């Protein structure tokens, strides 16, 4: 069967109206815990959630310029911990050049290729980039 | 885990660490036989239980280890243990638990691995996005450099010191003199982690024989090393911002080890830790309470983690000098700590003979967790 | 291992066994949760230790299992166990040991494996160098037994027929229902006399067992706590001398140690879950476990003494021949199903006079010169009035 | 380059043209007979005496293999061959499927057991029916 070209409908929403894409969070209806998509709440084990759209802007908590990376991935590439105001940390690749990012730098959501799939086609996912 | 009765370490075994052409079973056999001979065990039926740590070699590691020693049988229940890097230490922990509870009076913990003769699925969210372990640790270094003003040269000092510690250690793989410049100038893996700041993949084994106080007397053990404490934890999972210059599981494991043993971090003379990366060691000075929250950099710079300091850290040379056979490192740390307490390390023996020795391994860790597991032992002088 | 104090089984967990598109961690979580809810566990923090069996999925199986349940942390030391097919049972043995010793009052054992989602001995092993295969190793045991007792390939086929019959109304089993001796005998020959239908398949699944002290059973309000009458772990003797392969050195000694420690004999066992990886393994184990005398296993099977009207219903869940075999899971899966039989909860495939004594057995591995690398056996008994 | 012979420590092939034989080792300290080892599994001694083993044995059990080890051509036969020295040898049997029986007398022979990593045959010991 053909491999995925988009990661992932459960974590990333691309509005039907053509509006700006956003990361999706889920709030447990029983305990009120906010987390990324799960079958059951890690805190109370409830299976009832409400989708909460997350901020498109975050801060680079930390990052690393990768010269020897994952097998098959073109190098150099950058990845980071991006902290969102909703008190949720997202791991994501950063768009741009090596030796240009800093800790606590403001970033914005963007869509781009994260890796080649099993059919050697790019998988489109969320990334973060410097704000213009 | 609270010890219901006293547990002591008799003999220890340790193979040379490096690139081996003999498999995990031969290495494990060599380390178990040495530990047994060191316990005045010249026959196969004295040991009542055996636990063996491995990562990727076999589903029946311990059985393949004890097969050539004629020890497999109705008198030797063998259980193999995994928690990535924690495996060799969990093997010793399980042996200690058998003795502490009175299930046995004498048991053995083996850690063995051979990689060179032969990590996460794409479904893991961070792996999907291109995560690599070196990059994960490099983010901890980048954040620490941002918060303390630490440089890549300061990070490099961990490799310099640990290779220096390993110089006269025949068991180590890489040893001797290396300058800060050579470490900093080696191939960049994930900024600021260079090739010389990362532990390598190696082969080796170690074994620890544990027994009751009465068994120490029975075997005629001259220098029994007392198990003051041992703690195993699993790593908390959440997607909230975390202080990555901290270590949730290492902090809670160490504090539980201090509470149970009655021994504080300032009393620790030597320490073997999970130095898979230079930054890991430096962060662990703080996480383990060897120094205050942002003082790890000052602790390193003042020579407090080397000869003549508060605590000689990685006196064997750590993972940065031995390399890292997944199943073996946890056991090997304990075997070396025991020999340092016994004043048996010749050319790399720590100065005032240590009386308190601590060891730490972690292992694994999916997205949302710092590590999947942590195992820490507190060992003390049990003679005099 | 002698129990220093009493240990009882609270809730049990079991997933469907077959070809799964969800990994070992999801299967293990489902099993763990089912067992916890079965133990009336509302505060997960009550579980003080976890042991998880696995063969080939991961180095940190349990941590990946309990991750989604928010249980990993300072209150849950997790240790993963391996001894090939013994792993699932060793996980519950380690949990039992924590409770029996007073290290904990409430522990969990989880066995989990997913083989089919992944693309899966060394040549240095003398028998492997010479072309040994597991089916051939077991087929040699069958050929020798046929020579000594006059047993036929049709008699061997009866084990598959019976186990698939036992599994008919079992929704957890993979293969089940009616299969004739002819269909089993006519299936693709692997290593004479072992046909494809006489070999257990590679499957995915998980099971979990919650263990606690008697005070913990009162505290949790367990209606039918299943007593751990005994549990034994051994490793297999190694030598290059002739051995009677219709016998099983390790199964005989693990069995006998289990009877000595738990003052329960083989003739008192009502149900038995065995390592039926091959039809001949089950047939030989009637003798090795003392259910009948040496040489009488064939007569025991032919007389229906190992099914519903007999002395001991062997493989009432349908065994490995009906569930398939997820390495890390089977040992735990035997215990979960034995508990549901003692509780009288297996409607459709529930054993006749409700069993009061349930025995379980898994081996695992075994290089040249060993019959098996490991053996784990549990003796479980009714713990309520 | 991969091995083309299995194994100098177990199988002696005389250069003089003499009949090949399996090699056994008796521990000088406990008297245990076994195949080559660095140390005795029974007493851990490292002192042994080489004992040449009988070329004739009995098929204790065997199996005609139709689905075997990947790389090995099928069908093939393997067995437990019991030697009078009370030592069991696992080996392939030369000949056809459905021709062997339990307790049948066999004799030591040399033949290819598998292709190595360089796709060259590995010569080792096998057993065959006595003429
Ligand atoms: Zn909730
Ligand atoms: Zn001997």
């Amino acid at each position: 069967e053909p491999d995925i070209t988009f990661f992932h409908p459960d974590i990333l929403e691309v509005p039907k109206d053509g509006g700006l894409p956003y990361l999706k969070g889920y709030r447990c209806k029983k305990c009120g815990q906010l987390d990324f998509k799960t079958e059951m709440c890690t805190n109370c084990w409830s299976e009832e959630f409400e989708m909460v759209p997350l901020s498109r802007r975050g801060k680079v908590y930390s990052f690393s310029d990768i010269y020897i990376g994952q097998q098959g991935l073109a190098t150099p590439y950058i990845f980071a911990y991006v902290d969102l105001p909703e008190n949720l940390r997202v791991f994501a690749q950063l768009e741009g050049e090596v030796d240009t990012y800093r800790c606590d730098e403001e970033v914005e959501l963007t869509l781009g290729p994260i890796r080649m799939n099993n059919d050697n086609l790019p998988i489109i996912s969320y990334k973060f980039k410097k704000i213009a | 885990m609270k010890l219901q009765r006293e547990v002591y370490i008799a003999g220890v075994g340790e193979t040379k660490f490096g690139k081996h052409t003999v498999d995990f079973d031969v290495l494990g056999r060599e380390a178990a036989l040495q530990a047994m001979n060191g316990s005045n065990i010249d026959r196969p039926d004295m040991i009542q239980s055996a636990y063996v740590g491995n990562g990727m070699n076999d589903m029946t590691t311990g059985q393949a280890v004890f097969r050539g020693l004629g020890m497999c049988g109705p008198n030797l229940p063998i259980i193999n243990v995994q928690s990535a890097c924690s495996a060799g230490a969990m093997a010793v922990f399980c042996a200690i638990k058998d003795v502490a509870t009175g299930v046995t009076d004498l048991s053995i913990g083996v850690g063995t691995e051979n990689h060179t003769m032969h990590s996460a699925a794409r479904s893991d969210i961070e792996t999907m996005h291109g995560a690599v372990m070196t990059g994960k640790y490099a983010m901890r270094a980048t954040r620490y450099m941002h918060e303390t003003g630490a440089t890549i040269e300061d990070l490099a000092m961990i490799t310099v010191k640990n290779r220096k510690h390993a110089t006269h250690n025949p068991y180590a793989w890489f040893k001797g003199a290396i300058t800060v410049e050579e470490v900093v100038n080696s191939r960049m893996v994930a900024y600021p982690m260079t090739l010389q700041q990362c532990c390598g993949i190696a082969d080796g084994a170690a074994a620890v024989v544990v027994g009751s106080k009465e068994m120490m007397k029975k075997l005629g053990i001259a220098k029994p090393v007392k198990v003051a404490g041992v703690v195993v934890e699993s790593g908390p999972y959440h997607n909230r911002p975390r202080d990555i210059t901290g270590d949730d599981i290492t902090e809670t494991t160490s504090e539980k080890l201090y509470e149970e043993s009655g021994i504080g971090p300032k009393e620790v003379n030597i320490l073997e830790l999970h130095d898979a990366f230079t930054i890991a060691e430096l962060l662990y000075y703080e996480c383990m309470g060897l120094c205050k929250k942002g003082d790890g950099l000052k602790f390193l710079r003042d020579g407090q983690s080397t000869y003549g300091g508060q605590c000689v850290v990685s006196p064997r040379g750590g993972l940065l000098s031995y390399g890292h056979p997944i199943g073996a490192s946890g056991a090997a740390q304990i075997a070396q700590n025991v020999k340092q307490l016994r004043g048996e390390c010749g050319g790399y023996q720590v100065g005032p003979t240590p009386k308190v020795a601590m060891s730490h391994v972690t292992g694994g860790g999916l997205s949302g967790t710092e590590h999947a597991a942590c195992t820490m032992h507190m060992l003390v002088k049990g003679w005099g």
